C-alpha cells in the first residue's frame, strides 16, 4: 500500500473522528423551524437566513427563519415548525390559514408537528371588547359558533378551534399541531416550547419502539 | 430440528445486514439491535448444530474436552442474548421517560461501555465450568452432560435470567405506565414482547434449579430437552420481534 | 507564513541525553506528518524518524530505533525528539520536515532550521555523478538510481528532489518524480523509470548552484541517495 | 411600464434567431453519440483490469 | 399602450411558435429508430462513500476524475478520493445549510452556497495547509442553487432571485447580473466551451446565457412544474432538464426545441439530478423515489435502474474521464457506480 497511501488512510480516520465527534456534539441539539408571515410578531416570539439559539432546562433549541414552496424542503429533518400567527385582525387571518393549510400538507413536511403560536391575542381581546371590528363580518360561522370577558374565550376557542379542523384533515396521526396563546409581553413561550417538544420527541420515540 | 436453526440463523443474518445497509441505524437502539442479532447469530452457527446432533445421535462426538467448551459458549451465547435484551428495554425506559434528554444520557462512550460491560459479564459467568466450577466429568467421553454444581447453577441461573428479568420487568412496566399515561396497540406489542421471553426462558431457569435442588421433584428428560430448545427458539425469534 | 524553529543542539558527551524541540507557527500544526531528518556534516541526508497526524503512527530509522524516541504536543505546536545514549556517530544537523499526505500532496515542502548536534532489505539509492561542473545557461541532467523499482501499482513512483544551497535547508524541488513542487521555477523537469530517474534543468540560473538530493518514499526507511553536486 | 418594453424587445430579439431543421439537429446529435462509441466506459463494459475503481 | 405591448408581445410568441414547427419536420424517435439499442447496461456500486452525518445536497467531479466534493447538511464540506475511498478533505461551513457545490477545473478552489445568499469559495491549495475561504461572494437576494466554476477567477452563480449572476472572485463583485426568470433558478449548467450556458427555473423555463454578451439568448419551455436539474450535452449543441413532473427534456440550442421527452407512466416522481455520460449516449436521471435510472438518449427509453439508496437522491454526477458516475442522496451516503 505504501506510505503515501496508508498516512491518507491515517488522515481519513482522523477526520472520520472528527466528523463523529461534530455529528454526536450536533445531535443533542433541536433545530425548530421558525415560520409566519410579516407583521405576526414572530420577532418577539422568544427573550439571509436568520439563526437563534436559546437554552431552557439546559436543552439547547435552535430556532432558524428565512426571510417558500422550494427551500423548505431544506427543513426536511426539523424537530418542529413554529407557526406565528397574528389573530388580531381578521381580513389576513384567512391568509393565514391558507399558509397553514399549504404547509400542513407539504410533501417534504407531513411527518413534522407544529407548534402553533397564536401571537398578539391581547389586540384580539381589546378588538373584540372594543366592538368596533366583528368577526362575523369576517367568518360568518362565528355567529353560530359558542364557546364549549367570555367573549374573548369565545373568539379564541373559535380561533383554535379553526386552525384544529384545519389541522385534522387528513392527518393520520403522523403529526399533531400544539396550538398556544401568547401576547406581546408573555414570557412563558419557552416552557410552551420545551413541552411541546417533549410531548413531540416522545412521541417519536413511542412510534420508534412499535408502541402506540 | 435443523430448520429451525436455519431459519433462526438466517434473520440474524438479515437483521446484521439490515442495520448496516441504511444510515438510519446510528442511534445507540440500534447499536443494542445489532449486539441482539450478533448474539443471536453466533448462537445459532455455533450450538445449533452440535445440540441437534448430540440430540440425534445420542452421544457426544467432538469428546469431552471439545464438548465442555459446548457447554460454556452455549450459555455464554444465552446470557449475551439475554442481557441483550436487558439492555434494550433500559434504552427503551430511559429513551420514553427521558425523551428530549436521551441524547445527553444516552450518549456514545457510554452505550459502547454498556454494551462491553454485557459481554464482559456474559464471558464471566460462561468461564465458570472452565474455572474448574463444574462436576466431575466422567470417564466415559461418549457421554457429555451439563454441570450441575449448586454454586454454579445459583450463580449462572441468577446471573443470566432473574436479575435481568427483574430489570426487564421493571422497565417495561414504567414504559407501559408511561405510555398510558399518553395514550391497546402498545399493550399488545409489549406484552407479547415480554411474555415471548417469560415463556421461553422461565421454563428452562425453572426446570434446571428444581431438579439442581430438589432432585425428588426434578422432572423427566422430554421436558428437560424442551425447556433446552426453548432458548434457542428465543434465541430464532428475538430478531423477528424486536425489528418490528 | 510558515516557519519552523528548532531548538537544542550543541555538545554533548557521549551516551548522553539530549531533548530537540522544533516549534511550528504560521500552518496547522496537527494535520501535518513530522519528520526528523539528519544530515552529516560532510555527507548526505539521513532520515531519522517519522510521526504521523495525531500520533497514530511512529517509524524510527535502524540505526536510533530503541534509543530515540518522538513526539508531538499540538496545542502547543511543538515537536519533541528525545535522544538517549548518543553514539559518536549521531553528531549531525537536525532538520524537522513538514509533510502532508493525501490525494496531490506534496510532502517533505518545507523543512525547518537546523540544529547542530556534535557528540563527543531498505532501498538504497545511487547518485553515481558526485561533482558536475556546468555553466550558467546551460541545460544539464543530474541521474539517481534506485535498488528496487518504485513504480507502484497504482501508477504513482514515489521520488523525491531536494534543493541545498550553501548554508541553506533544503527545499523540495520534484515530488513524486513528475511533478513540480509549489514555488520551483518551471525550468527543472524530472523522468525516467524504475531504478533509473532525471532530474533535467533547462536554463540553469544563478544561486541553482548547490547539493542535490533523490530521496526514495516507497517504504520506510526513507533512504536518501548520495546526492549529485552543481557548481560553477 | 418599461418592464413589457424591456420584455417585448428581448422577444424580438430572441425571435431573428435561425433555426435549423430538427433532422439535422438530431442527426449531428447521433454522430457524435455514435463517433464516441468506443470512449464510452459506461456504454460498452469496461475491462476489469482497466476499471480504477475494481 | 400596455394593451398594445401585450399584443405584440403574443403575436411575436406566436411566429416564434410556428417558425419552431416550420423547423420541425422529423422526430428524434424517427431519425433514431434504425439505430442499434443499447441494451441491459448493469452498473453495479464499486464504492460507497460513508462519513456524512446529514442529507448530502450536492455533489461535483473534480477534473482529474479521482478527487470530488460533496456537501451535507451538517455543515461539511467532505473531498473524497474517489479511489481508495480516503476523505482527502473534511471543510466546516459557517452555513449548515448549503444546497450546491463545485470544484475548479483547477484543482485549487471549490465553492458552495444556500440559503445563507452568501457563495463560500474555499483555496484548497494554501501554504498552512488547512482549506481556508478564499472569498464570500454577496449580492444574491435569494438562497444558491446551482454555482458552476468557469476559471480560477470567473464562476456562474444561480440563486432563488430569479437571477443568475457572473462574478468576478478576484474582486467579490458581480461583473454580470442575468435577468429574465420568474421564479428560482435552480440549476445551472456550463457549456464545454464555457462561452454560453443554461438555467433551469421553477417557471418551466430553460434559458439560454452568453456569458461574454451577457444577456439572454433563447428560452425553451415545455415543462409541467419546476425544472431541478439541467446539464449539457457532451457536443455543446444540446442540453437536457428533470424537472418535478417526472418527465426529462432533450432541448436543442439550434434547433430551439424539445426532441425526446424521457418519461414512463410508472414513474410519478420528481426528477432531482441529471447529468450525461461522456459519448451522450447515457443520460442518467436522478429521482426522488430512491433510484436512479438510465436512459437511451436517442432511443428514449429505459436502459436500467440504480437501486441502493434509502432515501432521496439529491446529486448526479458523471466523471470527466467517463470512468465512473457519483450518486449522492439523503441518507448521508454517495455511492459510485460503473
Ligand atoms: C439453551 N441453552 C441454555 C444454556 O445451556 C444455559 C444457560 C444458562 C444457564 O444458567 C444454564 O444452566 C444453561
Amino acid at each position: 500500500v505504501s506510505a503515501e497511501d496508508k498516512a491518507a488512510a491515517e488522515r481519513s480516520k482522523m477526520i472520520d473522528k472528527n466528523l463523529r465527534e461534530d455529528g454526536e456534539k450536533a445531535r443533542r441539539t433541536l433545530r425548530l423551524l421558525l415560520l409566519g408571515a410579516d407583521n405576526s410578531g414572530k420577532s418577539t416570539i422568544v427573550k439571509g437566513i436568520f439563526e437563534t439559539k436559546f437554552q431552557v432546562d439546559k436543552v439547547n433549541f435552535h430556532m432558524f427563519d428565512v426571510g417558500r414552496r422550494k427551500w423548505i424542503q431544506c427543513f426536511n429533518d426539523v424537530t418542529a415548525i413554529i407557526f406565528v400567527v397574528d389573530s388580531s385582525d381578521y381580513n389576513r387571518l384567512q391568509e393565514a390559514l391558507n399558509d397553514f393549510k399549504s404547509i400542513w400538507n407539504n410533501r417534504w413536511l407531513r411527518t413534522i408537528s407544529v407548534i402553533l403560536f397564536l401571537n398578539k391575542q391581547d389586540l384580539l381581546a381589546e378588538k373584540v371588547l372594543a366592538g368596533k371590528s366583528k368577526i362575523e363580518d369576517y367568518f360568518p360561522e362565528f355567529a353560530r359558533y359558542t364557546t364549549p370577558d367570555p367573549r374573548v374565550t369565545r373568539a379564541k376557542y373559535f380561533i383554535r378551534k379553526e386552525f384544529v379542523d384545519i389541522s385534522t384533515a387528513s392527518g393520520d396521526g403522523r403529526h399533531i399541531c400544539y396550538p398556544h396563546f401568547t401576547c406581546a409581553v408573555d414570557t412563558e413561550n419557552a416552557r410552551r416550547i420545551f413541552n411541546d417538544c417533549k410531548d413531540i420527541i416522545l412521541q417519536m420515540n413511542l412510534r420508534e419502539y412499535n408502541l402506540v | 430440528l435443523g430448520g429451525l436453526i436455519l431459519f433462526g440463523v438466517l434473520g440474524n443474518i438479515l437483521v446484521i445486514l439490515s442495520v448496516a445497509c441504511h444510515r438510519h441505524l446510528h442511534s445507540v437502539t440500534h447499536y443494542y439491535i445489532v449486539n441482539l442479532a450478533v448474539a443471536d447469530l453466533l448462537l445459532t452457527s455455533t450450538v445449533l448444530p452440535f445440540s441437534a446432533i448430540f440430540e440425534v445421535l445420542g452421544y457426544w462426538a467432538f469428546g469431552r474436552v471439545f464438548c465442555n467448551i459446548w457447554a460454556a459458549v452455549d450459555v455464554l451465547c444465552c446470557t449475551a442474548s439475554i442481557m441483550g435484551l436487558c439492555i434494550i428495554s433500559i434504552d427503551r425506559y430511559i429513551g420514553v421517560s427521558y425523551p428530549l434528554r436521551y441524547p445527553t444520557i444516552v450518549t456514545q462512550r457510554r452505550g459502547l461501555m454498556a454494551l462491553l460491560c454485557v459481554w464482559a459479564l456474559s464471558l464471566v459467568i460462561s468461564i465458570g465450568p472452565l474455572f474448574g466450577w463444574r462436576q466431575p466429568a466422567p470417564e466415559d467421553e461418549t457421554i457429555c452432560q451439563i454441570n450441575e454444581e449448586p454454586g454454579y447453577v445459583l450463580f449462572s441461573a441468577l446471573g443470566s435470567f432473574y436479575l435481568p428479568l427483574a430489570i426487564i420487568l421493571v422497565m417495561y412496566c414504567r414504559v407501559y405506565v408511561v405510555a398510558k399515561r399518553e395514550s391497546k396497540k402498545a399493550a399488545k406489542t409489549l406484552g407479547i414482547v415480554v411474555g415471548c421471553f417469560v415463556l421461553c426462558w422461565l421454563p428452562f431457569f425453572l426446570v434446571m434449579p428444581i431438579g439442581s435442588f430438589f432432585p425428588d421433584f426434578k422432572p423427566s428428560e422430554t421436558v428437560f430437552k424442551i425447556v433446552f430448545w426453548l432458548g434457542y427458539l428465543n434465541s430464532c425469534i428475538n430478531p423477528i420481534i424486536y425489528p418490528c | 507564513d510558515v516557519q519552523l524553529v528548532e531548538s537544542g543542539g550543541g555538545l554533548v558527551q557521549p551516551g548522553g541525553s539530549r531533548k530537540l524541540s522544533c516549534s511550528a507557527s504560521g500552518f496547522a500544526f496537527s494535520s501535518f506528518g513530522m519528520h526528523w531528518v539528519r544530515q552529516a556534516p560532510e555527507k548526505g541526508l539521513e532520515w531519522v524518524a517519522y510521526i504521523s497526524s495525531g500520533s497514530g503512527t511512529i517509524y524510527y530509522a535502524d540505526t536510533v530505533k530503541g534509543r530515540f524516541t518522538i513526539s508531538r504536543d499540538d496545542p502547543k505546536n511543538t515537536l519533541f525528539l528525545q535522544m538517549t545514549s548518543l553514539r559518536s556517530e549521531d553528531t549531525a544537523m537536525y532538520y524537522c520536515v513538514r509533510s502532508i499526505y493525501y490525494y496531490g500532496s506534496s510532502p517533505f515542502d518545507f523543512w525547518g532550521q537546523g540544529t547542530t548536534l556534535t557528540v563527543s532489505s531498505d532501498i538504497v539509492m545511487t547518485q553515481a555523478t558526485s561533482s558536475v561542473p556546468v555553466t550558467p545557461g546551460e541545460s544539464v541532467s543530474i541521474s539517481c538510481r534506485s535498488s528496487k523499482s518504485l513504480l507502484h501499482s497504482n501508477g504513482n513512483t514515489y521520488l523525491y528532489w531536494f534543493l541545498q544551497r550553501p548554508g541553506q535547508s533544503p527545499q523540495l524541488l520534484i515530488y513524486r518524480m513528475s511533478n513540480l513542487a509549489s514555488g520551483v521555477p518551471d525550468r527543472f523537469s524530472g523522468s525516467g523509470s524504475g531504478t533509473a530517474f532525471t532530474l533535467t534543468i533547462s536554463r540553469l540560473e544563478a544561486e541553482d548552484v548547490g547539493v542535490y538530493y533523490c530521496m526514495q518514499h516507497l517504504e520506510y526507511p526513507l533512504t536518501f541517495g548520495a546526492g549529485t553536486k552543481l557548481e560553477l | 411600464i418599461a418592464q413589457a418594453r424591456k420584455l417585448v424587445e428581448q422577444l424580438k430579439m430572441e425571435a431573428n434567431i435561425d433555426r435549423i431543421k430538427v433532422s439535422k439537429a438530431a442527426a449531428d446529435l447521433m454522430a457524435y453519440c455514435e463517433a464516441h462509441a468506443k470512449e464510452d466506459p459506461l456504454l460498452t463494459p469496461v475491462p476489469a483490469s482497466e476499471n480504477p475503481f475494481r | 399602450e400596455l394593451d398594445q405591448l401585450r399584443q405584440e408581445a403574443e403575436q411575436l410568441k406566436n411566429q416564434i411558435r410556428d417558425a419552431r414547427k416550420a423547423c420541425a419536420d422529423a422526430t428524434l424517435s424517427q431519425i433514431t429508430n434504425n439505430i442499434d439499442p443499447v441494451g441491459r447496461i448493469q452498473m453495479r456500486t464499486r464504492r460507497t462513500l460513508r462519513g456524512h452525518l446529514a442529507k448530502i445536497y450536492a455533489m461535483h467531479w473534480g477534473t482529474d476524475s479521482r478527487l470530488l466534493v460533496s456537501a451535507s447538511q451538517d455543515g461539511k464540506l467532505i473531498i473524497w478520493d474517489s479511489y481508495t475511498t480516503n476523505k482527502v478533505h473534511a471543510i466546516p461551513l459557517r452555513s449548515s445549510w448549503v444546497m450546491t457545490c463545485a470544484y475548479a477545473p483547477s484543482g485549487n478552489y471549490v465553492a458552495c452556497g444556500g440559503l445563507d445568499n452568501i457563495c463560500s469559495i474555499y483555496n484548497l491549495k494554501t501554504r498552512e495547509g488547512n482549506v481556508r475561504v478564499s472569498r464570500e461572494l454577496a449580492g444574491h437576494t435569494g438562497y444558491l442553487s446551482c454555482c458552476r466554476f468557469l476559471d480560477d477567477n470567473q464562476i456562474v452563480t444561480s440563486s432563488g432571485d430569479t437571477t443568475c449572476a457572473l462574478w468576478d472572485i478576484e474582486t467579490g463583485q458581480q461583473t454580470t447580473t442575468f435577468t429574465g426568470h420568474t421564479g428560482d433558478v435552480m440549476s445551472l449548467s456550463l457549456a464545454p466551451d464555457t462561452r454560453l450556458f443554461v438555467s433551469g427555473a421553477c417557471d418551466a423555463s430553460a434559458k439560454l446565457w452568453d456569458v461574454r454578451e451577457g444577456m439572454c439568448r433563447q428560452t425553451f419551455t415545455g415543462h409541467e412544474s419546476d425544472i431541478n436539474a439541467i446539464c449539457f450535452f457532451p457536443n455543446g449543441n444540446a442540453f437536457a432538464t428533470g424537472s418535478d413532473d417526472a418527465t426529462c427534456r432533450l432541448f436543442d440550442l439550434r434547433a430551439d426545441q424539445e426532441l425526446m421527452t424521457y418519461s414512463h407512466d410508472n414513474i410519478i416522481c420528481g426528477i432531482t439530478s441529471v447529468s450525461f455520460s461522456k459519448s451522450g449516449r447515457l443520460l442518467l436521471a436522478g429521482y426522488d423515489d430512491f433510484n436512479c435510472n438510465v436512459w437511451d438518449a436517442l432511443k428514449a427509453d429505459r436502459a436500467g435502474v440504480l437501486a441502493g439508496h434509502d432515501n432521496r437522491v439529491s446529486c448526479l454526477g458523471v466523471t470527466d474521464d467517463g470512468m465512473a458516475v457519483a450518486t449522492g442522496s439523503w441518507d448521508s451516503f454517495l455511492k459510485i457506480w460503473n
